[PDB]
C-alpha cells in the first residue's frame, strides 16, 4: 500500500513515508549527539552512585542502636509486646 | 555567614509590641524545623542500618526503628497559632 | 521626579495612539516591563522572613496622592509574603500570553478589548498586594464591571446572559462577604493582614463570621451548590476573559480562605471542616460526573476546572502542611495548564471553525498532527499523570485530606479515576477517527499558538518534576496557617 | 533617531486615491494592475518612521501618516492572501516576535535561574546547619575527631538528645 | 422511545421530533452513509440521549439479553465459588508437622524481646 | 562508563531523538538506530546481571530532590537489585527482539517512525518503573507505561475499535491508579516516607489493620494493571494494537508490571495472612476463567491474550503462597514464551495474503510454514510445561508448591491450578492443530502465495526460541536453589514452605501433572483428526454453553450494561435533572419568574380604577386603617402577627 498523501502538512515525527534525501548526513550527526549525551550523562552521574552495603562501618550502627537505646531509656517508652 | 537569631517566647512579651510577637512566631517555627531535621537524621541513620545489616536488621536497629516510629507523631511542623491563641494553666 | 516619569509616559502613549492605531504593542511592552520588575523585586526579597517586605501606603489622610510616612494610618496597605508573590509570579506570567492570545481574532473594536484585557490583569495583580480586608475586598470587586463589559461586548450568540451571570452569582455572594467584613470591622475596629492572628473573637461570634466568607468562597471557587455560573461564563466568553477567568479568579478565591479565614477564624474553622469536606467531595464527585454528558467543548474544561478546584479546597482545609502546600502547587500548575486547553478550545478551534459543538470534530490527526500533540499533552497533563505539577498538587491535596478525615480522604481518592475519564472520552474522539466530513482542512498551528503552547507546557513540567524551586516562598505560610496546638 | 519625508507621503496619499478598495483590488481569481500593487505592499513594509519625530512633530502630520500605514497594511496582506507578493520563503518576523522572544522569554529565564539558586536559601539546609552547630555548642570534644569520624560522632549525639528547646519555649505550658 | 430514560425525558421536549432511538453500531455496515464510520447520512434528526446511541458509545452486545447474561455470570462465579467451599471439607491432611527452629523459635532474630517473644516468635 | 547510568539515559535517547528528529533523519535511519541504542543497553543489562552474580553488591544513583516538605522526603533514586535486575534482563530482551522483528513487520506502514519511537518510550518507562527506588519513582513509571498503552493501542487513529479500545485499557488501568494513589497516601501517612529502605526497616511493627488497608489498596492496583478477573476486559480488547504491540505489552511488559508491585511489596505483604488470602484465591479464579475463555474462543490474538492471563494467575498464585522466588522465576521464563508466541503469530498473519485472523480460516500450513511451525511448537510445548524446556522449571514446582503448602485449604487450589494445566495443553494443540496439521480452509491463492517471512522476522523468533528452551536450566540455580541468597525477599519462617514442598509430594501428586498434560496433548490432536463429531455436536444446550465461554465468560457484557452504560446513565441525570434542571430552578431560572410574577403582580395592584385620585385616595385609607389594626394585633401578642404579614406579602406580590 502506497496511496498518495498532501505533502502540505509537517509533522515534527516525519509525516506519512518520511524518508530524506541525506538522512545518512544526518545521521552522523545523531550518531554525535547521542555518543556525546550517553557519554556525557554516564560520566556526570558516577559520584552520585553508591553500593547498597559496605557504605558506613557497623561501629556506626552498634553505637546508633546504643543511642537510640538511650533515647528510648530517657522517655520510658516501652515494647511493642508488652502489654 | 551562619546567622542565628534569638530565641523569643510568646509569654514573656506584651502582644502590643509587634516586634517581639514576630519574633517569638518565628522562634517556634524555626525550632519545629530543628525538631524535624533530628527525625530526618534518625531516618537516614535507619536506612543506613538496614542497608548494612541484610537480614539481622530486626535485631540490630529494633531499636532505630522504635525510635523512628516513636518519632514520627510527634515531631512535625505544628503551627505557631495553636499556641499563641490558647493558654495552657489557665 | 516620579511624576516626571508618568507624564513622560502618557506623553509616551500619546504619541504612539497618535502614530498607530493599535495600542497592542504597547500594552505587550509594558506587560513585559512588569513582568522583570516583578522578578526583580523576587531577587530583592528575603526569604528568611515571615514578614511583609515592600509595604506601602495609598490614600492616607496627610498625603492622599501618594506613598505616607505617618504615625496614623488609616488609608490602603500593600505589601507582599511568600504566598502572595507566589500568585504574582504566576498571574505576571500570564497577563502578556492574554494580550499574545487575541493577536488577530479581535478586529473591529481593538483598543477598547485590549484595555480592558490588561485592566482586568492589573486589578488582578493588586489583589495579592492588598493587606486591609477592605482594600483586598475593593480590588476583589473591581475586576466585575470590566468582565460585564468585556463578555457582554464580545463573545458568542449567548454572550448577553453568560455576562449578566458574572455580574450575579459574583455579586451575589460577595455581598454576603461583605456582611461579615463589616462584622469584623466594627468587632476589631481594625481590617489588616498584619495583626490579625493576635485577636480571638468568641466562638458562636467566629461561627456567624465564618459563614458569610464561606459561602463567597463558595460561589468563586464554585463548590456544588453553586457551581453553576461558571460552565456559562466560560463557553460564551472571549479568549482571554476565559484565560484570565479559569486562571486567576479562581485561585484568587483559594488565596482568599488562606489569607482571609484560617487566621482568625481558626476556632471556627476546627467546627466547619466536616461541612466543607461535604461540599468539596460533593463537587468532585457530582461535576466530573456531569461532564460526561456535555455537547459542548468549552464546557467540558469548564467542569474540569470544577472538579481540579474542589480537589484544592481540601488540601487547604486539610490542617496540614502538605495539604497547604498541595493546594498551593495545584492552584498555580492549574493556572498553567488549563488557559492552555482554553486556547486548544477557543483559540485554535473555534478561530477555524466557529462552532464548539463535539459532534463535527473528529480525526484532527491526520491534518493537525501538532495539534492533536498538543491535545494529547494537554489531556495527560490535566488529568494528575505525574512529572506535572497537577500531580503534585492533587497527590498532596488528597494526603492532607486524608490525615483530617480517612474516609472522605479514601472516596476523594476517586477523583484520580473521574477526572481521567471525561478527559480521555474528550481526546480520543478528537484525536481518532477519519478526518470529519464537517470540517474542511484548514491551517497547523500557527507561531504564536505554539509559542503560547510551549510555555504553558515548561512550567508545568519544571514544577512537576522539581515542586522545590518554589519552596523558598513558601515554608513559612506553609506552619502560618496550621492550628494543632 | 530617524526622520522622514512628507510630501513623500502626500504623493503616497494621492497614490492611493485613485486605487480600488482592498475588497476588490485582489478579487481577480495580469499584472497590467497587480504590479502596481506589489510596489505599494514593499513600501509598507520598510519604516518610515523613527522615534525623534514621533515626539517633536503635530499630529495631522500623524493622522496623514495614519492612514497611509492601514491602507498600505491593508494593501500587503489581502495580496497575500489572495497570492512583495508574487514569492515563497520564510524568512518573516510577525509583529509580537520582536518583544516575546527577546523580552519575555529571557525575562522568564532569568525568574527560572532566580528561582533555582534561591532554593539554596532555605529553612532545611539552614536547620541541618543550626542543629550541627547546637551539638558542636554543647560537645566540643568532637571538634578533635577527624574528618568523617566527625560525622558520625554528630549523628549519634543527635539520637542521643532532644537539642531542641522547644520546651524552653513553652514556659506557660509547664 | 424505546429505553426508560428517553421516556423519562418525554415532557420536557416541545418543538422537537421525538425519534426512535436506535443505536449507530447495529445499523447495517454495507447500506451506503456519508459518514461509513458513523452508519450516519447527512441530515438525519439525533435523537434525545444520541450519544447513548452514537458509534462511540458502548458496544451494545447482541447475543444475549441482559438479565439473561447477569443470570448466567452470577451462575458461574456462584459455581466456582459454591464448589470452591464444599472441596474444603472433602481434604486430606498432612504427611509432617509444621517444621521447628532454633533458639527458641529464632525471637532475638525476629527483633523481640523476652517481654515480646509471643508477638515476635516461631514454633520452637 | 556507568552501568547503573547508561541503562536509564540510552532509552531515553532512543525515544526523544525520534520525535525531535524524525522529518530530518526519516524511517529508515530511525529504525537501525532506535533498535541499535537497545541492543546496546540490553547488552549493557546482560553484563552488569553477570557482575551481580559475582557480588549482591548493589547499585544506586542519586539525583536532585523531588520535594522536600515537613516529615516527607522523596528523591529521585534509582537501584538495580537483584529483583530489578531480574525484570530488567527480560524485559531488554523481549524490548530488543521486538524492536528487531518490528524492522521487518512494519515495513510498509507509513507512520513507523512514530511507531518505533512509541515502542522506545515503553521500554524506557518500564526500566523507570523498576529501576526506581522509592514508590513515587515507581508511580511515575507506572502512569507512563498506561499513557504509551493508550498511544500504542491507537497507533491507527483511523480506526475506531483502536481508538475505543486504548480507552477502555487506559481507563481500567486508571481505576488501578487511583487505588494505588490511595494505598501511597497511607503509605506517606503512617511510615512518613516512601522510600523502600525505611518503609521495610519498619514494616514489622506497623499495626495490620492498617497494613490490610495498606495491601489490599495496592492490591488493587496490581489486580487492575495484572489483569485480574475483575479487570480482565482491556487485555482482549488490545489486540487492535498490532502484533509487536501485544507482544511488548503482554508478553512482558505492562503485565509484568502489576506482579513487580507485589514482588516489592512481599517484605510488607508477609506481616500480612489477609491480602494474601485474597491475592490466591483472585489467581485461582482467574487461571481457570482465562483457560476457559481460551478454549472456546476463535481468535489467534485473543487465545494468545488469554493464554497470558491464564499463567498470569498462575504467578498470583504463587504470590499467595508465600513464595515469590518461583512467581519470579515464572516471571521471567514467560516473558521469553509468550514473545515467541506472539511473534510466531504475527508471522502467520503476515504471511496469509488475506491477513486473516480467525483459526478456523487458517487451514494446513505445515508444508508451507516449517520455520513458523517450529518455533510455536517450542513455545507451546515449553507453556504446557512438557520437561527439559523453560515452562517445566517455571510452571510446574508452583503447582506442588500449592500441595507442600502448610495451609489445608491450599490443597484445593492444587486442584485448581492443575486443572488450569490441562486446559492450557487443550487450546494449545487447537492452536497447533487447526492451523498447521488441519484440512485447509482457505482459499487456493492463499496456498499459492504463502512464504516465510524476512531475516528481521525470523533472527528475533530464532533468538528467543533459543532462550525460551534455555534460560530456565540455565538461571535455576539463582531462582531456584534450596539455600539462595540473590534476592533479598525477606520470608517469614513459618510462610516459608520449599523444604516441605520438595519432599512431602506423594509420587502420584508429582508424576500426574506431567503425564495428564502429555496425554490430554496427544488426544485432543488424535481426536480432532480421526472423529471430529465429538467437538461438532450441535446440542442447543452445548452451544449456549459455547457462546458462554466465548464471550469473554459474559463478563464484558456485565461490565458494559451494568456498569458502563449504568454510569453514562445516571450521569445524564445529574448534568439534566440536577445541574440543569433544580440548580437552576433555586438559580437564575427559577429566579426570573418569580421576579416576573411579583413584578407582574405590584404593577397591576393599580390597574383597576379609571379614576388616578379615587384610588390613590382610597389607597391612603388603607394604610393608615391597616397598620394601626396591625400594631392593635402587635402589642398583644408578636406571633399572631407574622402570619398577618405573610399573608399580606402573599396577596401584595400574587
Ligand atoms: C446564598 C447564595 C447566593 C447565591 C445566589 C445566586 C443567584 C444569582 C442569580 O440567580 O442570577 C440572576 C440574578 O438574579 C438576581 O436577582 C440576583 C440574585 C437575587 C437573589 C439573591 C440571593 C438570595 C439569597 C437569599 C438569602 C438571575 O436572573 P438572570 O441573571 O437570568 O437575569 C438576567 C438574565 O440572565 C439575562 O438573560 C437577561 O437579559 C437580563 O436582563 C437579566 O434578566
Ligand atoms: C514527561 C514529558 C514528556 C513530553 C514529551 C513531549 C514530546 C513531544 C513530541 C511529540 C511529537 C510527535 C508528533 O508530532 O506526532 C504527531 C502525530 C502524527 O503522526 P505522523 O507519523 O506524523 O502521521 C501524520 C498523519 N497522521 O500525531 C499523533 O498521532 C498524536 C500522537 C502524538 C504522540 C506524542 C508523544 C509524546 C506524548 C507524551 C505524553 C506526555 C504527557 C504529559
Ligand atoms: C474617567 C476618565 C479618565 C480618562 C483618563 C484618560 C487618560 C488617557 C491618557 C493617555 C492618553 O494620552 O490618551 C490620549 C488619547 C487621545 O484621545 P483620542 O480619542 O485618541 O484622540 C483622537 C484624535 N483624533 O485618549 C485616549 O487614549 C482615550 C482614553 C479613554 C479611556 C477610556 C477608558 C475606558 C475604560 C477602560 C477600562 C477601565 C479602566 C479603569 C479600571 C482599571
Ligand atoms: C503610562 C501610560 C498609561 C496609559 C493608559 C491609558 C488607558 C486608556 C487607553 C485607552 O482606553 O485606549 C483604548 C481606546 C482608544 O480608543 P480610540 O482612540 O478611539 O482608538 C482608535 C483606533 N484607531 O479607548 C476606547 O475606545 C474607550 C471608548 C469608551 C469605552 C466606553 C465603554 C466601556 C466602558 C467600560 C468602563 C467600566 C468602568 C467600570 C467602573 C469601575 C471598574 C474598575
Ligand atoms: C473607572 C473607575 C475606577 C478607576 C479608579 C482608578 C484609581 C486611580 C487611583 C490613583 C492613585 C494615585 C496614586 C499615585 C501614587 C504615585 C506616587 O506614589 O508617587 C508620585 C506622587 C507622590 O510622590 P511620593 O514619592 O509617593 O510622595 C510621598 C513620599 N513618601 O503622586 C502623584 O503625583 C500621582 C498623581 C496622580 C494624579 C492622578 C489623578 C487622576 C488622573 C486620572
Ligand atoms: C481601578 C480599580 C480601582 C481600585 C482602586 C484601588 C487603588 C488603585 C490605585 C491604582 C494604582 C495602584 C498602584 C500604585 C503603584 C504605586 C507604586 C508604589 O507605591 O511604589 C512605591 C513603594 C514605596 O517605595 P519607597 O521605597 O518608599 O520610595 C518611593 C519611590 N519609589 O515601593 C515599594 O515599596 C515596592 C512596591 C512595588 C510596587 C509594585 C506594585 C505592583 C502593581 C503595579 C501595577 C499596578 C497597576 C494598577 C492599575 C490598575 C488599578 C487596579
Ligand atoms: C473493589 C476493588 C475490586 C473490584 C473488582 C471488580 C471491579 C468491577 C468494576 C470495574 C470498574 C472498572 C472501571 C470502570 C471504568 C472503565 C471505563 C471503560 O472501560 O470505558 C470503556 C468504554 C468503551 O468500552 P467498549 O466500547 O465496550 O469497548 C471498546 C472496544 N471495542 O469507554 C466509553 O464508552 C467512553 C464513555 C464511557 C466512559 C465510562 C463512563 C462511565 C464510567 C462510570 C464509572 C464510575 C466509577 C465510579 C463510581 C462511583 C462514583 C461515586
Ligand atoms: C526521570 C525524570 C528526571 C527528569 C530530569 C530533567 C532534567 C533535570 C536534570 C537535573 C539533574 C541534576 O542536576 O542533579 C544533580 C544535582 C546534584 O544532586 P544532589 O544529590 O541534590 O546534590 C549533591 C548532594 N551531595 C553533596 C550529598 C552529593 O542536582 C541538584 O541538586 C540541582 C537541582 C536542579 C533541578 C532544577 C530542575 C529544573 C527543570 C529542568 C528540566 C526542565
Amino acid at each position: 500500500g502506497r496511496y498518495p498523501f498532501p505533502k502540505d502538512v509537517i509533522s515534527m515525527t516525519g509525516g506519512w513515508w518520511a524518508n530524506p534525501s541525506n538522512w545518512k548526513l544526518n545521521g552522523l550527526f545523531a550518531t554525535g549527539i547521542a555518543v556525546g549525551l550517553a557519554l556525557w550523562v554516564s560520566t556526570a552521574t558516577l559520584p552520585y552512585t553508591r553500593r547498597r552495603e559496605g557504605i558506613t562501618s557497623e561501629s556506626d550502627i552498634s553505637k546508633w542502636n546504643a543511642a537510640a537505646g538511650v533515647w528510648r531509656e530517657r522517655h520510658g517508652k516501652i515494647s511493642t509486646g508488652e502489654a | 555567614e551562619h546567622q542565628r537569631p534569638e530565641l523569643v517566647s510568646f509569654d514573656d512579651i506584651n502582644y502590643n509590641d509587634h516586634k517581639k510577637v514576630r519574633e517569638a512566631q518565628e522562634s517556634y517555627t524555626r525550632e519545629q524545623f530543628i525538631r524535624l531535621e533530628a527525625l530526618k537524621t534518625v531516618r537516614k541513620a535507619l536506612e543506613k542500618c538496614y542497608e548494612e545489616s541484610g537480614p539481622n536488621h530486626f535485631e540490630d536497629c529494633k531499636n532505630l526503628a522504635e525510635q523512628y516510629l516513636d518519632m514520627l507523631p510527634t515531631h512535625r511542623l505544628q503551627g505557631y497559632l495553636g499556641y499563641q491563641r490558647n493558654d495552657p494553666s489557665k | 521626579f516620579l511624576t516626571s516619569i508618568l507624564l513622560s509616559s502618557l506623553y509616551l502613549f500619546n504619541r504612539i495612539l497618535a502614530w498607530q492605531g493599535n495600542v497592542k504593542h504597547f500594552y505587550l511592552f509594558a506587560s513585559n516591563l512588569l513582568l522583570l520588575f516583578i522578578v526583580v523585586l523576587y531577587i530583592n526579597f528575603n526569604t528568611f522572613s515571615n514578614s511583609f517586605q515592600f509595604n506601602f501606603e495609598l490614600f492616607n489622610s496627610l498625603n492622599p496622592f501618594g506613598l505616607s510616612n505617618s504615625d496614623i494610618s488609616n488609608g490602603l496597605l500593600f505589601g507582599i509574603d511568600g504566598l502572595s508573590l507566589t500568585f504574582i509570579l504566576l498571574t505576571v506570567l500570564l497577563i502578556p500570553l492574554t494580550l499574545l492570545g487575541n493577536w488577530y481574532n479581535i478586529n473591529f473594536n481593538s483598543n477598547l478589548y485590549y484595555t480592558l484585557v490588561l485592566a482586568i490583569g492589573l486589578v488582578i495583580l493588586l489583589n495579592f498586594w492588598a493587606l486591609d480586608y477592605i482594600s483586598f475586598y475593593i480590588l476583589f470587586e473591581a475586576t466585575l464591571p470590566l468582565l460585564f463589559i468585556l463578555i457582554h461586548i464580545y463573545g458568542s450568540s449567548d454572550s448577553e446572559r453568560a455576562s449578566f451571570y458574572v455580574l450575579m452569582f459574583t455579586l451575589s455572594g460577595s455581598l454576603f462577604m461583605l456582611l461579615s467584613i463589616v462584622v469584623i470591622s466594627i468587632v476589631l475596629n481594625t481590617t489588616n493582614f498584619i495583626n490579625h492572628n493576635l485577636f480571638v473573637l468568641s466562638l458562636d461570634l467566629q461561627t456567624i463570621i465564618w459563614l458569610g466568607l464561606f459561602i463567597a468562597i463558595m460561589v468563586k471557587t464554585p463548590l456544588f451548590p453553586i457551581h453553576v455560573w461558571l460552565p456559562v461564563v466560560h463557553s460564551e466568553s472571549p479568549l482571554a476573559g476565559s484565560m484570565i477567568l479559569a486562571g486567576l479568579i479562581l485561585k484568587l478565591a483559594l488565596y482568599a480562605i488562606l489569607r482571609l479565614l484560617l487566621p482568625l477564624l481558626c476556632e471556627a474553622q476546627i467546627l466547619y471542616t466536616p461541612m466543607i469536606y461535604i461540599i468539596s467531595l460533593l463537587t468532585i464527585i457530582l461535576t466530573s460526573l456531569a461532564t460526561l454528558r456535555q455537547i459542548d467543548l468549552k464546557v467540558i474544561i469548564a467542569y474540569s476546572s470544577i472538579s481540579h478546584m474542589g480537589i484544592a479546597i481540601l488540601g487547604v482545609c486539610s490542617n496540614t502542611s502538605l495539604g497547604i502546600y498541595g493546594s498551593i502547587v495545584l492552584g498555580v500548575a492549574h493556572g498553567f495548564v488549563s488557559p492552555a486547553l482554553f486556547l486548544i478550545v477557543g483559540g485554535i478551534l473555534y478561530d477555524r471553525y466557529h462552532i464548539r459543538i463535539v459532534n463535527y470534530y473528529k480525526g484532527l490527526t491526520t491534518y493537525m498532527p501538532q495539534l492533536a500533540t498538543y491535545i494529547i499533552i494537554l489531556s495527560f497533563a490535566n488529568i494528575g499523570t505525574p512529572l506535572t505539577g497537577n500531580f503534585t498538587g492533587e497527590f498532596l491535596s488528597l494526603q492532607g485530606g486524608f490525615i483530617r478525615n480517612p474516609i472522605i480522604g479514601g472516596i476523594s481518592c476517586i477523583s484520580v479515576l473521574l477526572a481521567a475519564i471525561y478527559q480521555l472520552k474528550l481526546t480520543n474522539k478528537l484525536t481518532g477517527g477519519i478526518s470529519s466530513i464537517y470540517m474542511h482542512r484548514t491551517n497547523d498551528v500557527t507561531i504564536r499558538e505554539k509559542f503560547i503552547m510551549n510555555i504553558l507546557i515548561i512550567s508545568t513540567l519544571i514544577i512537576g518534576i522539581c515542586p522545590q524551586i518554589m519552596y523558598n516562598l513558601l515554608y513559612w505560610t506553609v506552619n502560618n496557617y496550621i492550628y494543632i496546638i | 533617531l530617524r526622520a522622514y519625508n512628507e510630501e513623500k507621503e502626500l504623493a503616497l496619499k494621492q497614490r492611493l486615491s485613485q486605487l480600488p478598495p482592498p475588497g476588490k483590488a485582489f478579487v481577480t481569481a495580469k499584472e497590467a494592475e497587480l504590479a502596481e500593487l506589489a510596489e505599494i505592499a514593499a513600501l509598507y513594509k520598510t519604516d518610515r518612521v523613527g522615534i525623534l519625530d514621533i515626539l517633536l512633530l503635530g499630529n495631522k502630520h500623524a493622522r496623514l501618516y495614519r492612514d497611509n500605514t492601514a491602507l498600505l497594511k491593508d494593501y500587503y496582506y489581502n495580496g497575500r492572501r489572495i497570492l512583495w507578493e508574487i514569492k515563497r520563503e520564510g524568512a518573516e518576523k510577525e509583529d509580537w516576535v520582536n518583544q516575546m522572544y527577546f523580552l519575555y522569554a529571557p525575562s522568564l529565564i532569568l525568574l527560572l535561574i532566580v528561582m533555582v539558586y534561591k532554593s539554596r536559601e532555605d529553612i532545611t539546609f539552614w536547620a541541618k546547619k543550626e542543629l550541627d552547630q547546637r551539638v558542636l555548642d554543647k560537645h566540643p570534644e568532637i571538634n578533635d575527631a577527624p574528618e568523617n569520624e566527625r560525622d558520625a560522632l554528630i549523628v549519634e549525639r543527635i539520637i542521643a538528645g532532644d537539642y531542641d528547646k522547644l520546651a524552653s519555649l513553652q514556659k506557660k505550658a509547664t | 422511545i424505546r429505553a426508560s430514560f428517553d421516556k423519562a425525558e418525554e415532557p420536557m421536549l416541545g418543538d422537537y421530533p421525538d425519534i426512535d432511538p436506535f443505536p449507530a453500531q447495529l445499523k447495517n455496515p454495507y447500506k451506503k452513509y456519508d459518514d461509513q464510520q458513523d452508519r450516519r447520512n447527512l441530515e438525519e434528526p439525533l435523537s434525545v440521549n444520541d450519544d447513548l446511541y452514537d458509534m462511540w458509545s458502548p458496544d451494545r452486545f447482541t447475543h444475549f439479553k441482559n438479565q439473561d447474561a447477569l443470570k448466567y455470570f452470577i451462575g458461574f462465579l456462584t459455581i466456582f465459588f459454591g464448589a470452591s467451599y464444599v472441596a474444603t471439607y472433602f481434604v486430606p491432611e498432612k504427611a509432617a508437622i509444621p517444621r521447628e527452629f532454633p533458639y527458641e523459635g529464632l525471637w532475638k532474630e525476629s527483633g523481640g524481646t523476652e517481654k515480646s517473644k509471643a508477638f515476635f516468635g516461631q514454633r520452637s | 562508563y556507568n552501568a547503573i547510568s547508561l541503562i536509564i539515559i540510552l532509552p531515553c535517547i532512543s525515544w526523544l531523538f525520534p520525535l525531535f528528529f524524525g522529518r530530518q533523519l526519516g524511517y529508515v535511519f530511525v529504525t537501525r538506530m532506535t533498535s541499535t541504542l537497545i541492543i546496546i543497553t540490553t547488552l549493557i543489562t546482560y553484563y552488569y546481571f553477570y557482575q551481580l552474580l559475582g557480588n549482591n553488591n548493589p547499585i544506586n544513583l542519586e539525583l536532585f530532590n523531588y520535594l522536600n516538605i515537613d516529615y516527607l522526603d522523596i528523591n529521585y533514586n534509582f537501584e538495580i537489585d537483584a529483583l530489578t535486575i531480574t525484570m530488567l534482563l527480560a524485559i531488554t530482551t523481549i524490548s530488543s527482539m521486538v524492536h528487531i522483528y518490528s524492522i521487518g513487520y512494519m515495513e510498509t506502514d507509513p507512520h513507523q517512525v512514530r511507531f518505533f519511537s512509541l515502542l522506545s518510550m515503553f521500554t524506557f518507562w518500564m526500566i523507570i518503573l523498576v529501576t526506581g527506588s522509592n514508590y513515587f519513582v515507581l508511580f511515575v513509571g507506572w502512569e507512563f507505561i498506561g499513557v504509551t498503552s493508550y498511544l500504542l493501542i491507537s497507533f491507527w487513529v483511523t480506526r475506531l475499535q483502536a481508538m475505543k479500545s486504548a480507552l477502555s485499557a487506559v481507563l481500567m488501568n486508571r481505576f488501578g491508579d487511583a487505588f494505588f494513589v490511595l494505598g501511597l497516601c497511607v503509605i506517606a501517612y503512617v511510615f512518613g516516607t516512601l522510600n523502600y529502605s525505611t518503609i521495610f526497616a519498619t514494616a514489622y511493627l506497623i499495626n495490620t489493620d492498617l497494613l490490610v488497608l495498606i495491601m489490599l489498596a495496592l492490591f488493587i492496583a496490581a489486580m487492575a494493571k495484572s489483569a485480574q478477573f475483575g479487570l480482565h476486559n482491556w487485555l482482549t480488547l488490545a489486540m487492535e494494537g498490532p502484533t509487536p504491540v501485544s507482544s511488548l505489552l503482554h508478553a512482558a511488559t505492562l503485565v509484568t508490571a502489576g506482579i513487580y508491585l507485589l514482588l516489592r511489596s512481599a517484605n510488607i505483604l508477609e506481616y500480612t495472612p489477609t491480602v494474601l488470602f485474597i491475592i490466591l484465591w483472585i489467581g485461582a479464579l482467574t487461571t481457570l476463567s482465562a483457560g476457559l475463555i481460551a478454549i472456546c474462543s476463535n481468535d489467534l490474538k485473543r487465545i494468545i491474550a488469554l493464554s497470558t492471563m491464564s499463567q498470569l494467575g498462575m504467578m498470583t498464585i504463587a504470590i499467595g503462597l508465600s513464595a515469590y522466588n518461583l512467581a519470579l522465576f515464572h516471571l521471567l521464563g514467560h516473558a521469553f514464551f509468550k514473545a515467541l508466541l506472539f511473534m510466531s503469530a504475527g508471522s502467520i498473519i503476515h504471511s496469509i495474503l488475506n491477513e486473516s485472523q480467525d483459526i478456523r480460516t487458517y487451514g494446513g500450513l505445515l508444508s508451507y510454514l516449517p520455520y513458523t511451525y517450529i518455533c510455536i511448537t517450542i513455545a507451546s510445548l515449553s507453556l504446557m510445561a512438557m520437561p527439559g524446556l523453560t515452562g517445566y522449571y517455571t510452571k510446574d514446582i508452583i503447582i506442588e508448591s500449592t500441595y507442600g503448602s502448610y495451609s489445608i485449604s491450599n490443597y484445593v487450589v492444587y486442584w485448581i491450578a492443575y486443572l488450569s494445566a490441562v486446559l492450557t495443553c487443550v487450546y494449545s494443540m487447537k492452536i497447533l492443530y487447526l492451523t498447521f496439521y488441519s484440512n485447509p480452509n482457505n482459499n487456493t491463492i492463499t496456498y499459492y502465495n504463502a512464504h516465510e517471512s524476512n531475516i528481521y522476522i525470523t533472527l528475533p523468533m530464532f533468538i528467543l526460541a533459543i532462550f525460551a528452551m534455555f534460560a530456565g536450566w540455565i538461571l535455576k540455580d539463582i531462582y531456584l536453589g534450596v539455600g539462595t541468597d540473590f534476592v533479598g525477599t525477606h520470608i517469614l519462617p513459618n510462610n516459608f514452605s520449599y523444604f516441605d514442598t520438595e519432599f512431602s509430594i506423594t509420587q502420584f501428586y508429582k508424576l500426574l501433572p506431567l503425564i495428564s498434560a502429555i496425554l490430554v496433548s496427544i488426544l485432543i490432536v488424535v481426536l480432532n483428526e480421526f472423529f471430529a463429531i465429538v467437538f461438532n455436536l450441535n446440542n442447543k444446550y452445548i452451544n449456549t454453553v459455547y457462546s458462554i465461554f466465548n464471550q469473554k465468560l459474559v463478563s464484558d457484557q456485565i461490565l458494559n450494561h451494568f456498569i458502563i452504560f449504568k454510569g453514562l446513565v445516571t450521569s445524564g441525570n445529574i448534568a439534566h435533572h440536577v445541574d440543569k434542571g433544580s440548580l437552576y430552578r433555586l438559580g437564575p431560572v427559577g429566579i426570573n419568574r418569580l421576579l416576573n410574577k411579583a413584578s407582574y403582580n405590584v404593577i397591576n395592584l393599580s390597574s383597576n380604577t379609571r379614576s388616578s385620585l379615587s384610588m390613590n385616595s382610597m389607597l391612603i385609607l388603607i394604610t393608615i386603617v391597616s397598620l394601626l389594626l396591625l400594631v392593635l394585633v402587635m402589642n398583644v401578642n408578636f406571633i399572631i402577627v407574622i402570619p398577618v404579614l405573610i399573608s399580606i406579602l402573599y396577596i401584595l406580590f400574587s
